[PDB]
């Protein structure tokens, strides 16, 4: 009965309300430009029509869903607000690709398990426990740094990494913010850091450059300009704005000894991971997952095939078998035998090496 | 007409004096690049010139049927392979064979020629390398030859560092996240060369 | 239940405002809608400028009544008797006033010290105050005589006969409390922070460059008491005497153009001016040189008391056990920068968060050295 | 079982379908009663508190309660019920607070009942409590913390104006059988705490304010702040001496307002105070009569001695012709009897209630002078005079101010009372007006102390579909937790409607909740609402504001004062408003203060609010719409003070400090929390306690 009462006068109230936003909608409606907003009950517009009109608002659509620079709905003679326009353009900024928990798991990968833990500790922890930092008072790093030979284990592990922690991963291409063009590239590492701010909480996993090695002892010189340029403002958005959270970097170089201290500033980053070279046992934890997935046989001598190796991370291995498995089903068979294996890996191994040996140290 | 109706990038008549859409005309398309050129029937095949004999089934059998018959591979437990490199002394005939491949495959060839990718205007070119991808999905099955790295001599340019395998790094880099969130694929990265000092450390 | 009460909203607004357009709309009228983001008690009647955007634009004057002025590619026309009375101020058009180029046309409101439009960073009133002190004590000694003290009493400095300086320059590292000290005075000193960022103000075409320096300095003298905050001005900033050879030119055109404004006619007013580098020596002469640049405020290798200030500040979040104490460790320890100190704190935390422990403890603090120590040389 | 779902499953189905009955069955009869509180003890035992409580709410029967324990803490397992009372259900009598009270007691957890006891205390409570207690220190602790706000034994010291709560005292005092002594009964109605309040005010003071300055509006600015800033201690020789320049340069109402500061500064000393206004008081100008008049109420204030019969003067009025003088005089009245109902003064303000006032004197204002006497005893004769006034609607249709005023005299007459209200309702509802409608929600929840109900909420969006309506939501927030989620609820109906006398009722209501906490996002909506079209609404606004900042002296009080200081000359009323903050801010000085929350007991002070509430509608005639009311309102901010200080008494006239841990004060400043290193034995309390470790700790 209460409703019935509120009710009574509203259903008419409800129609009249839409009647008259309908005559204001009126076709056609121009989009145009907001320049910039004057406070004062005013702002600038630019209109590519002829007359402008200066009106009150409707009650819908309000000036704090405008910003400045905002396109907007006028009419084409009483140019007059209907709404705010809600078509909006791709993210036009470096490439990206945002996903939401990725496929794999870093339960794959075997024998690394240290480095692991570390990452695990840094960006993992912190959404898994909120009073555990409290106790402390401190954050967990912003950001850490993965370096070894190109992703043999480095690429494995972000991309395990974003399932695990369940926020938007995006990647991003370093080499791509270079640009010879003097304002483009500036334009887009402020555009990547827009970006970022919007979709937080948020992993950033920034592939490695040529331009985070170059400092020198100018802070800026008369040769490539723009990849210093374009640097320093890689370290005004780190020492201007500091994330437990909203952002996590995940960092990657080959070589970080390439890098500058300037680059890594302390109480950011303290983490600097470090994947071990190949050792014995490892090359067979890693090759029992691969060959599981593969047709096996009872004449493959595990160990040996891997006792016959020395100093080849699972990337290699991981091909040897892939490369193997094509032999076997140019036979048209799927069973694999030892033969398959021995050409596969005379084949890795005549493409690495054409070096002299430092070794016989003893 | 409602707007179930309308399917988007449609050519389409307006009124002037009451703004409604009185019809729609037929469809339309862009060039956001300074040159498009896709070929969705050949200009070779096998007999296109003699002498490719001993190459045509070792190619193919890497190519083609991985694309055609996906099936007898995940069942045998291997992965796709990605791309492909061809070497040799230049553009005698073997950009010709490439797009042989396309024809058989019953794709698209699209030929992206990399420095075209490169704008000085601002952020376009950026956008750009991205931009291309999200494309090939909607057109999928495609076939992507990187052109301007090595050619007949039909376009300009035979090798290029830094801005033919520069454009074309970012391409691996792009698929490797794709093989991480995928299984199988559809696109086909090519790349031509004569050189063999032209690929970098990454490469 | 609340849906009745949002229809009521919508529908009482919208019969007194179609009252006021209908109004509003007959005689026409200026650029298109009120924002408001002040109060309504207090509306101005001069706005900003540097163009004049018209739109009717009546009013009263003998040798035309409804008289305009433009500049825009498409109706440039202007007044039909040089300099008689036209915008009404910015009637009609909300920055009509007079066009930068001129056609000896009235002038109610400059083309000069005016926001106009922008692109800009001004950041409100921060909350940080003492995060690094003990090393950087002396920095802060300095800065608040420099750009405090004259706002708060500018009436004892005119009895003397003394003008306080225009411009203060830091260097050293970012991030370890030079970065701080400047936002940390920001907050208490109450007046408007403005950060620029120079490597932005680069841009693709020539002369766009200099008009950036130049809108920033109009802008600067309307709101009297600001201090604009150069973010590491070396790109724009000296390194370089060369004169071009390249589009070296082009940078140095913005570097010798911000020389103008400082060294010329303008006088300093309330203006300061935070200058960041990172080793100083990189700047030229002329950006160090005397009527401009007087007082350079340095960073130091902090003494031993110090470092104890900064984890005395450090150890009131951090639960610890006081029974120990950090300062004998802190002698043995490399001696280093601020920022170091406060990292090694902060990795003394976690050894305990996986220790299964919930207070600090001797134990923690040996382990952090060994890390930190490396991690300087990579 | 014995603490599974098994034990739970049988108790609580045992109880539900007997209870409803209103027999004993087959499901059960005594013997089966007791097999229903056997599962209660094993889960206490268990610790399964949820369990038990539950089972406690199901029995229907606080009986069973006691039964359960008879060893252990009683107090623990009581609060825990009486939380989980207000969060499930939502409870719509007041009940379950009187049962509650008891429960604590048994353990001699006397404390919680006194934290209890406040807000919505009845006449039977303050007995109930008392009767319990037999221990010394229990009994000296009360004494202390009812004498420092009284609402039912006031702040009287020697005068008795009451229907009796005062003689429970003198009977006990005979022959001593729960401890009332004769020293006690001096804590329990006040001279003593009275007193310390007045010295502590004496000694901190705060200097003059102003000049004698040039322009009527300027100088009744600056007697109005210096009035409140030295009020206390004797500086009013400065005002007396050039009382020529000063005091009668301004003219209408300020002139009035100009003599009646030096009341101001006289507050709280009845004897020199009074007497020292009666030279001006009668002869000199006619002004000058009205402006002592005045001047002689604010220094009678929160207390009933007195040293001029403002009685004797009001009764001379009705006799002669002096109209103007009258209006006057029933101001003074009403802050003279402070909040304390007596017959009397309800039958010597009957005849001039009678009549129509509206253009006779250019008020009717007299309502509110009614209303704050009328805050804390329900009688007969009361209830009767208003239910009738409304009725008529001869004075509740002639200014639309009037017609919210009598309707809310009811609900401030109302204002904590229990079963009482009842009677009432019943002819509330028969007669037929605009306002009464609202009300019917409005009498309910003052007395309750709230109510909040999604029915209810609902049925005020159809009666919208007016004052009244909106003050009573402010009650409701003050009252539970479910009450306050309800209120944001309900003013989001009020935003939404932009009718402008809807506008100008809501700031009010937010201020009212917000001056027990000042709090930083409900300042910003109201400084929005100042902002806006129509100058009556700007108005209500700005004072919403000073009213919400209002609490530690200068603190965070400070960036609110400087926010209405923005907008002190959008209007030349703002000007005015805005001084008049300056004087309220240095007014208190750290002995005094406003805030209805305490942390003497942690809860809230049933007077505070009513001091509050007076003044909220119209303080000023140029605030709200002027429709001719007054200014005189403005006197009214006394009543609303609570001193909030520590001070401890070791016997009750003998003092001993105390070491403060949360500070070392125990005369003048203040303390945040305050708590002692030795504590009471077991009735452990803050504020105005004995302590019975009773430290030789000094200062």
């Amino acid at each position: 009965i209460r409703n019935q009462e509120q009710m009574k006068p509203l259903e008419e109230k409800q129609e009249e309300e839409r009647s008259k936003v309908d005559d204001l909608r009126g076709t056609p409606m121009s989009v145009g430009t907001l320049e910039e907003i004057i406070d004062d009950n005013h702002a600038i517009v630019s209109t590519s029509v002829g007359s402008e009109h200066y009106v009150s608002i409707l009650s819908f659509v309000d000036k704090d869903l405008l910003e400045p620079g905002c396109s907007v709905l006028l009419n084409h003679k009483v140019h007059a607000v209907i709404g705010v326009l809600m078509d909006d353009t791709d993210p036009l900024v470096t490439v990206m690709k945002v996903e939401k928990a990725p496929q794999e798991t870093y339960a794959d990968i075997g024998g690394l398990d240290n480095q692991i833990q570390e990452i695990k500790e840094s960006v993992e922890l912190p959404l898994t426990h909120p009073e555990y930092y409290e106790e402390m008072g401190i954050k967990p790093p912003k950001g850490v740094i993965l370096y070894g030979p190109p992703g043999t284990g480095k690429t494995l592990l972000a991309k395990a990494v974003a399932n695990q922690t369940s926020a938007t991963f995006l990647r991003v291409v370093g080499s791509e913010l270079i640009q010879k063009y003097l304002g483009d590239g500036p334009k887009l590492v402020r555009e990547l850091f827009r970006v970022a701010e919007e979709h937080a909480p948020s992993i950033v996993f920034i592939d490695e450059i040529d331009a985070i090695g170059t400092k020198r002892y100018d802070s800026n010189s008369g040769g490539e300009r723009e990849i210093q340029r374009t640097m320093l403002e890689l370290l005004n958005q780190l020492d201007g704005f500091d994330s437990r959270g909203d952002v996590k970097v995940i960092m990657a170089t080959n070589r970080i000894e390439t890098l500058d201290p300037a680059l890594i500033r302390p109480g950011r980053i303290d983490r600097k991971i470090e994947f071990p070279l190949p050792d014995e046992k490892t090359k067979k934890r890693i090759f029992q997952i691969h060959t599981s997935r593969m047709t096996l046989a009872d004449d493959v001598t595990l160990d040996d095939l891997i006792m016959a190796k020395d100093d080849l991370s699972g990337a290699d291995i991981k091909a040897i078998c892939t490369e193997a498995g094509l032999m076997a089903l140019r036979e048209r068979r799927m069973k694999v035998t030892n033969e398959d294996f021995k050409k596969s890996k005379e084949n890795v191994l005549y493409k690495k090496q054409e070096g002299t040996p430092e070794g016989l140290y003893l | 007409i409602d707007i179930n109706d309308v399917t988007p990038n449609c050519r389409v008549a307006l009124r002037n004096d009451s703004y409604t859409l009185h019809k729609i005309l037929p469809n339309k398309v862009d060039p956001l690049v300074s040159l498009m050129m896709v070929e969705k029937v050949p200009d070779s095949t096998y007999e296109m010139i003699g002498g490719l004999d001993k190459q045509i089934k070792e190619i193919k059998e890497v190519i083609e049927l991985p694309v055609k018959h996906p099936e007898l591979f995940e069942a045998l437990g291997i992965a796709q392979p990605k791309g492909v490199l061809l070497y040799g002394p230049p553009g005698t005939g073997k950009t010709l064979l490439a797009r042989a491949v396309a024809h058989h495959t019953d794709c698209t060839f699209i030929r992206v020629s990399g420095s075209e990718l490169v704008q000085k205007f601002i952020g376009e070119g950026a956008r750009m390398v991205r931009e291309l991808f999200v494309m090939a999905r909607e057109h999928a099955p495609s076939i992507i030859f990187m052109d301007e790295i090595d050619s007949i001599g039909s376009s300009r340019l035979e090798g290029g560092s830094g801005g033919d395998s520069e454009v074309q790094r970012t391409m691996l880099e792009l698929l490797n996240q794709l093989d991480g969130f995928e299984a199988t694929k559809n696109i086909k990265v090519i790349m031509a060369t004569n050189r063999i000092d032209i690929l970098d450390s990454a490469l | 239940i609340k849906q009745v009460e949002d229809d009521i909203q919508q529908l009482l607004k919208k019969i007194n405002e179609l009252t006021g357009i209908k109004e509003s709309d007959t005689g026409l009228a200026p650029p298109a809608l009120w924002d408001l983001a002040a109060d309504k008690q207090t509306l101005q009647s001069e706005q900003p400028l540097q163009v004049a955007r018209c739109t009717k634009i009546i009013n009263a004057d003998s040798e035309d009544p409804k008289y305009i002025i433009n500049v825009k590619q498409f109706a440039k026309f202007v007044v039909d008797l040089s300099d008689q009375v036209a915008p009404t101020d910015i009637e009609e058009g909300m920055r009509v006033g007079v066009d930068r180029n001129k056609y000896q046309i009235h002038i109610p409101l400059p083309p000069k010290i005016d926001p106009t439009v922008t692109m800009m960073q001004v950041e409100e009133k921060p909350d940080v105050t003492y995060s690094d002190v003990g090393g950087c004590k002396e920095q802060i000694e300095k800065l608040r005589e420099v750009v405090e003290t004259p706002l708060l009493h500018p009436e004892r400095f005119v009895n003397l006969g003394i003008e306080p300086p225009k411009g203060v320059l830091l260097f050293g590292p970012p991030g370890t409390g030079k970065t701080l000290c400047a936002r940390a005075v920001a907050n208490r000193t109450d007046a408007c922070f403005i950060r620029v960022i120079g490597s932005e103000l680069v841009q693709k075409y020539v002369g766009e460059g200099a008009r950036m320096v130049r809108e920033l300095f109009e802008m600067a003298r309307t709101k009297k008491a600001c201090l604009i905050f150069f973010d590491e001005i070396d790109a724009i900033g000296g390194a370089r005497f060369d004169d071009g050879a390249g589009g070296d030119n082009e940078v140095q055109r913005t570097m010798l153009e911000l020389i103008n404004q400082l060294d010329g006619f303008d006088p300093r007013g309330n203006i300061k001016v935070l200058m960041a580098t990172n080793r100083p020596d990189t700047l030229d002469p002329a950006l160090m040189r005397p009527g401009r640049l007087d007082r350079k405020i340095e960073f130091s290798l902090p003494d031993l008391e110090g470092r104890t200030h900064i984890f005395k500040i450090h150890a009131r979040s951090m639960s610890v056990e006081r029974d120990i104490r950090f300062e004998l460790l802190a002698r043995l320890c490399p001696n280093s920068t601020g920022a170091e100190i406060r990292s090694v704190c902060t990795e003394a935390g976690m050894f305990a968060i996986r220790a299964r422990r919930k207070i600090a403890t001797e134990k923690d603090f040996l382990e952090a050295v060994n890390k930190v120590i490396k991690s300087y040389a990579k | 079982s014995w603490g599974h779902e098994y034990v739970r499953h049988l108790a609580g189905e045992v109880a539900k379908e007997w209870q409803e009955l209103d027999d004993a069955e087959k499901v059960q009869r005594e013997p089966l009663l007791t097999l229903v509180k056997e599962i209660v003890p094993y889960n206490m035992a268990h610790n399964a508190e949820h369990e038990a409580c539950d089972l406690l709410m199901e029995i229907e029967q606080v009986d069973m309660l006691e039964k359960d324990i008879d060893e252990n803490a009683y107090a623990k397992v009581c609060l825990y019920l009486t939380s989980c009372v207000n969060y499930v259900p939502e409870p719509e009598n007041s009940a379950l607070l009187r049962c509650a009270l008891g429960v604590f007691r048994k353990f001699s957890r006397f404390p919680e009942a006194l934290r209890l006891a406040l807000m919505l205390n009845d006449m039977e409570l303050v007995e109930d409590i008392f009767t319990s207690c037999k221990d010394v220190v229990v009994q000296k602790q009360m004494a202390f913390m009812l004498g420092r706000h009284g609402v039912f034994l006031e702040l009287s010291e020697d005068v008795e104006e009451y229907e009796d709560l005062t003689e429970i005292m003198s009977n006990v005092q005979l022959n001593s059988n729960f401890l009332a002594l004769a020293r006690e009964l001096d804590i329990m109605e006040p001279k003593v705490p009275d007193d310390i309040y007045k010295t502590h005010l004496e000694n901190n003071r705060f200097g003059g304010s102003g000049s004698q300055v040039d322009s009527a509006r300027m100088n009744l600015a600056s007697s109005f702040v210096n009035g409140f800033v030295n009020a206390a201690f004797g500086q009013d020789k400065l005002l007396t001496d050039d009382g020529n320049k000063w005091l009668y340069k301004n003219k209408d109402h300020g002139m009035l307002s100009a003599a009646a500061s030096l009341g101001m500064i006289l507050l709280w000393d009845v004897d020199g105070g009074l007497t020292q206004i009666d030279k001006y008081l009668y002869s000199s100008e006619d002004y000058i009569k009205s402006g002592a008049l005045l001047a002689c109420g604010i220094v009678n204030s929160g207390v009933r001695n007195e040293c001029d019969p403002a009685l004797a003067l009001l009764s001379d009025y009705v006799l002669h012709n002096s109209n103007t003088m009258r209006l006057g005089s029933i101001f003074g009245l009403g802050l003279a009897y402070a909040g304390s109902n007596r017959e009397d003064v309800l039958t010597l303000l009957l005849p001039v209630m009678g009549d129509s006032k509206s253009s006779m004197e250019v008020a009717g204002v007299t309502a509110l002078a009614c209303g704050m006497i009328a805050v804390g005893s329900c009688n007969g004769d009361v209830t009767s005079t208003i239910l009738q006034t409304i009725m008529e609607k001869s004075e509740t249709e002639l200014k639309d101010t009037y017609a919210r005023w009598l309707p809310l005299g009811l609900g401030l007459n109302h204002l904590g009372k229990g079963e009482a209200i009842e009677a009432i309702l019943a002819a509330l509802e028969v007669v037929s007006e605009p306002f009464r409608s609202f009300a019917n929600t409005l009498v309910d929840v003052c007395a309750y102390a709230g109510s909040g109900n999604v029915l209810k909420v609902q049925q005020l969006l159809h009666i919208c579909s007016q004052g009244v309506a909106v003050l009573g939501i402010a009650l409701i927030a003050m009252g539970e937790e479910i009450g306050a989620e309800m209120a944001l609820r309900t003013f989001g109906h009020l935003l939404r409607y932009g009718e402008p006398t809807l506008r100008r009722a809501v700031p009010l209501a937010l201020a009212l909740i917000s001056v027990s906490n000042p709090r930083l996002n409900i300042l910003d909506t109201l400084s929005k609402f100042s902002h806006d079209a129509d100058p009556e609404v700007s108005y209500n606004s700005i004072f919403a504001m000073g009213m919400v900042g209002s609490g530690t002296n200068n603190a965070r009080l400070a960036a609110m004062l400087r926010q209405l200081a923005q907008y002190h000359a959008k209007d030349p009323n703002n000007l005015f408003m805005v001084r008049l903050a300056q004087g309220l801010t240095h007014l208190g000085k750290g002995t005094l203060t406003l805030c209805p929350y305490h942390s003497d007991r942690q809860l809230m002070s049933q007077v505070a609010v009513a001091g509050l509430l007076t003044v909220l509608v119209s303080f000023l005639d140029v605030r709200n719409i002027i429709l001719g009311k007054s200014h005189y309102v403005l006197y009214g901010l006394v009543a609303a003070m609570q001193p909030r200080m520590l001070v401890t008494f070791d016997e009750e006239l003998r003092p001993l400090p105390v070491s403060v841990r949360v500070v070392l004060l125990a005369h003048g400043e203040r303390a945040e929390l305050a708590t002692e290193e030795f504590l009471p034995v077991t009735p452990i309390l803050e504020g105005f306690v004995i302590l019975r470790k009773n430290p030789n700790y000094d200062l």
